């Protein structure tokens, strides 16, 4: 079991070695994909009844 | 057009074969068995089974079918495959008896630890246990003239007499009777502390020879049954 | 003088609503949820719409024709108010005799009380149930069997004012073994059992597990019968008695006991309906 | 010498969280305040489905937003007709248990597995048993069709693995979690997938390359649920103290708490809308609950189920959500 030690140092120095951007530009990322796709979601923004396809 | 009275075709059957299969469906009864390692599990189905990842058992007593499933190859600390088992009717538990002084931390000490994190589970508010205590003439032997005592291993047991209610089967000492109802007295402790009237226990006495493990089943279910639709009405 | 027939109107009133109220709140409180669609719960169904249906119908008829004390409807819609009565009367009971046979098939017969009912054999025998006190009300009182032949129910039968009840023997003795006499030993020899079997239960747990840890039974039991046999018990004898031997009953006593069997009406939902799950539902909707 | 091992390994564990805590310039709350809300959102029900004898478990909407499968522990998948209300196939089982289901993006097979350690496949146009892949030691939670060819599942057995259909062999199996794995999740492009393990941990992991990436501690109890993003670069996990986070594969941490003072039932299903705006998410409390993504403001209920909700769903058009109750029947929402 103690074999299994270094198969983790291993994992966790691949694991720590990634490159990182800030939280604030991530935020914005999705800021702009929510607003440049927030006209095509049906549940969001109802619909009329024309095109329920579940309006009995 | 046609599309519409072939999709009407089709419910039709679906609803007809879905209908057929209601009546067989609430028809059976559904059991659990669970026991710790070393307990004789096994033996006591092929019994039964001699008799008429997962096992399953038919079985027919007095045209009633009852279906019991054992869940096996999934050893775990933490069971996370017991909210699938909320609607069964009854669970089967089974504990070696004998095993007080077999060292693993002790044997029994694990089963009562079992048993009081089943009662108490949230999804099993509302199951009843069947309790089978195994080993009963091993233990005989243990307790009759042997090195190995109760005391040593269970202290509580020096303050403990034969309950006046006893009714010991015939030719054994008395020591033997002590050990056994001090034993089911101490599931029956855990069983009442929170038992809350919606369900109870049932223990038993059995070793390998005995055959009449298929009518206690029935009769133990049928009494869940009828004081389940007794409490319904609000009866007792 | 005139106080007095003020007063019993407001009491009068207030029963009806109760009994329309109930009735309605129960009816409307199954059919809304899905959850209550259950074999036990459509006797309840049929016995509030039966209760509903009397209580809307010959209370307000009953109410207008002690108040103004002139029938001033015609012969016809008297008979068929009295049909409506015999109905009614009738189908209140046999439906809680079926809710106790009920109850005992589920109780003594656990392994086979999931097939012996089921949801289209509960329909057939409501229907025969109901087809049955049908047949007692309209059947022979749209024909004259029922009719008496002394000279003031006669008169009474002439005149398009006045219309009481007067029937002969033959027809009191049956109408009331049909609906009353008969449907009370099953019930009592049901609940008998019930409480039999409950007893052995108490005393099985007791003897197994007593050490470490009756009134229940009885109140429950007692809740169902008393109040049904205390409601219709005096009636059902002074229409037996007042036939066989006349000048014993006056009018007055007659239709006093007769009104109190109509009280009944308002006490079935608050003695089938007490479940949890009935409470449930009448917290979710007008609460 | 084990010592010293894991002294290294304390000391990693110090330096990944001090590179994660230099990255957080700015909370997601402080850059989205200025933005309007939604408002409250009303939904109604359109279709109940009946016919299941016993309760639901899993389900899973089809490619055309129009025909969805589910699973009963009455040993039956049903496959129905949303717009028609009225069933096209009902398939017996050989075990009456299942916890998973799984429809082909092409509409083409279906897959399912329970207790028994079995992951069993049938060919809807030929409706039998096509393939039953074994080799698992522990009870399926989970499964996807990953492609036509080949699917990814989870077990119990704190392992997840790629099997191939028409050999029947495992191809790649990832290690590396402690507790059992219940839920797993793909990318749209099926390039990584996400697993969520019952030890407090999320992982990413390569399909190709078979091994982890990343890995996520935010939550402290069981995880039941994972959900990805439409955008392809976050995901959001549903755990038992009612808690819902989302995560971040760029920034390395979470962004966003989901949490009331007022609920203390587990959480069972997560899923998001088409843009993403939306967050729904089902609660042992017998009805559902939506949030917002971007403010943890609530702004919805879905009520109306008699027991726990143990499913959800999202078609591939957003038209319309459906939910999975034990009360063994079916909604469908718009
Ligand atoms: N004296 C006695 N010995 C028994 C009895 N039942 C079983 N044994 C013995 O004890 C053993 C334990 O039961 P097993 O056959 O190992 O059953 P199992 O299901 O593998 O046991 P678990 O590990 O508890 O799941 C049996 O194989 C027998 O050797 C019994 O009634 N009396
Ligand atoms: C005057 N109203 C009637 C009189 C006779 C009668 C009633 C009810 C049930 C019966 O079996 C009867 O015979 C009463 O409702």
């Amino acid at each position: 079991s103690i074999a299994q030690a270094r198969k983790l140092v291993e994992q966790l120095k691949m694991e720590a070695n990634i490159d990182r951007i800030k939280v604030s530009k991530a935020a914005a990322d999705l800021m702009a994909y929510c607003e440049a796709h927030a006209k095509e979601d049906p549940l969001l923004t109802p619909v009329p009844a024309s095109e329920n396809p579940f309006r009995e | 057009r046609n599309e519409e009275k072939a999709q009407r075709e089709a419910n039709k059957k679906i609803e007809k074969q879905l209908q057929k299969d209601k009546q067989v469906y609430r028809a059976t009864h559904r059991l659990l068995l669970l026991g710790a390692g070393e307990s004789g599990k096994s033996t006591i189905v092929k019994q039964m089974r001699i008799l008429h990842g997962i096992f399953e058992t038919k079985f027919q007593v007095d045209k009633v079918n009852f279906h019991m499933f054992d869940v096996g190859g999934q050893r775990d600390e933490r069971r996370k495959w017991i909210q699938c088992f909320n609607d069964v009717t009854a669970i089967i538990f089974v504990v070696a008896s004998s095993s007080y002084n077999m060292v693993i931390t002790n044997r029994l000490q694990e089963a009562l630890n079992l048993f009081k994190s089943i009662w108490n589970n949230r999804w099993l508010r509302t199951i009843s246990v069947i309790l089978f205590l195994n080993k009963q003439d091993l233990l005989a032997e243990k307790v009759l003239a042997g090195k190995s005592k109760i005391e040593d291993y269970f202290p509580e047991f020096a303050r403990y007499t034969t309950p006046e209610d006893a009714t010991p089967e015939p030719g054994e000492d008395p020591r033997v009777t002590r050990a056994k109802y001090f034993i089911r007295d101490e599931f029956l402790r855990i069983s009442t502390a929170s038992g809350d009237g919606r369900h109870y226990c049932y223990p038993h006495f059995t070793c390998a020879v005995d055959t009449e493990n298929i009518r206690r089943v029935f009769n133990d279910c049928r009494d869940i049954i009828q004081r389940m639709h007794l409490r319904q009405y609000e009866l007792l | 003088d005139e106080v007095w027939v003020v007063g019993m109107g407001i009491v009068m009133s207030l029963i009806v609503l109760a009994i329309v109220f109930g009735n309605v709140l129960v009816i409307t409180a199954i059919a809304k949820f899905e959850r209550l669609q259950t074999v036990t719960n459509y006797f309840i169904t049929s016995l509030a719409c039966a209760d509903l249906v009397m209580g809307l119908a010959v209370v307000p008829f009953g109410a207008a024709h002690i108040l103004t004390k002139t029938w001033t409807f015609g012969n016809f819609w008297c008979e068929f108010w009295t049909s409506i009565d015999v109905l009614c009367v009738t189908a209140s009971i046999e439906t809680l005799c079926v809710i106790a046979v009920d109850r005992y098939f589920a109780i003594t017969s656990p392994f086979k009380y999931q097939s012996l009912l089921t949801k289209n054999k509960a329909r057939v025998i409501i229907l025969m149930v109901w087809i049955v006190s049908g047949l007692t009300s309209f059947l022979p009182i749209q024909m004259h069997w029922y009719r008496a032949t002394h000279q003031e129910a006669i008169n009474c039968y002439a005149e398009e004012t006045c219309c009481d009840f007067f029937t002969n023997q033959a027809y009191a003795i049956a109408s009331s073994i049909v609906s009353f006499y008969v449907p009370l030993v099953i019930m009592v020899f049901v609940y008998s059992r019930v409480f039999q079997e409950a007893k052995r239960q108490l005393q099985k747990i007791d003897k197994s597990e007593g050490r470490f840890h009756e009134h229940k039974a009885l109140k429950t039991l007692g809740i169902i019968m008393g109040t049904f046999t205390l409601c219709w018990l005096p009636f059902f004898i002074v229409n037996i008695v007042h036939v066989i031997q006349d000048n014993l009953i006056r009018k007055e006593v007659y239709i006093l006991l007769n009104w109190i069997g109509y009280v009944n009406s308002g006490f079935n939902p608050l003695i089938y309906c007490r479940s949890p799950d009935f409470r449930i539902a009448f917290q979710e909707l007008l609460c | 010498e084990l010592d010293q091992l894991r002294q290294e390994a304390e000391q990693l564990k110090n330096q990944i969280r001090d590179a994660r805590k230099a990255c957080a310039d700015a909370t997601l709350s402080q850059i989205t305040n200025n933005i309007d809300p939604v408002g409250r959102i009303q939904m109604r029900t359109r279709r109940t489905l009946r016919g299941h004898l016993a309760k639901i478990y899993a389900m899973h909407w089809g490619t055309d937003s129009r025909l969805l499968v589910s699973a009963s522990q009455d040993g039956k998948l049903i496959i129905w007709d949303s717009y028609t209300t009225n069933k096209v196939h009902a398939i017996p089982l050989r075990s009456s248990w299942v916890m998973t289901c799984a429809y082909a993006p092409s509409g083409n097979y279906v897959a399912c597995g329970g207790l028994d350690n079995i992951c069993s496949i049938y060919n809807l146009k030929t409706v039998r048993v096509s393939r039953e892949l074994a080799g698992h030691t522990g009870y399926l939670s989970c499964c996807r069709f990953l492609d036509d060819n080949q699917i990814v599942t989870s077990s119990g057995d704190t392992t997840c693995a790629l099997w191939d259909i028409e050999t029947g062999q495992q191809t790649t199996t990832f290690t590396g979690h402690t507790g059992d794995v219940m839920s797993l999740s793909l990318a749209p492009d099926t390039r990584l997938f996400v697993s969520g393990a019952c030890d407090a941990s999320a992982k990413l992991w390569d399909v190709r390359e078979g091994m982890c990436r990343q890995t996520f501690t935010g939550h402290e109890s069981d995880i039941n649920a994972i959900c990805f993003f439409p955008n392809g670069n976050a995901f959001a996990t549903g755990s038992d103290d009612a808690t819902c986070r989302l995560f971040d594969l760029r920034a390395d941490q979470e962004l966003m708490t989901y949490s009331h003072d007022n609920i203390i039932c587990g959480i069972t299903s997560v899923s998001f809308s088409k843009s993403g705006r939306l967050l729904l998410a089902g609660y042992d409390d017998f009805n559902c609950n939506v949030w917002d993504a971007l403010k943890a403001d609530r702004a919805g209920v879905l009520a109306g189920h008699d027991n726990r909700v143990s499913c959800l769903g999202v078609t591939d058009d957003g038209m319309a959500v459906a939910t999975g109750s034990w009360d063994s029947f079916l909604k469908i929402w718009n």
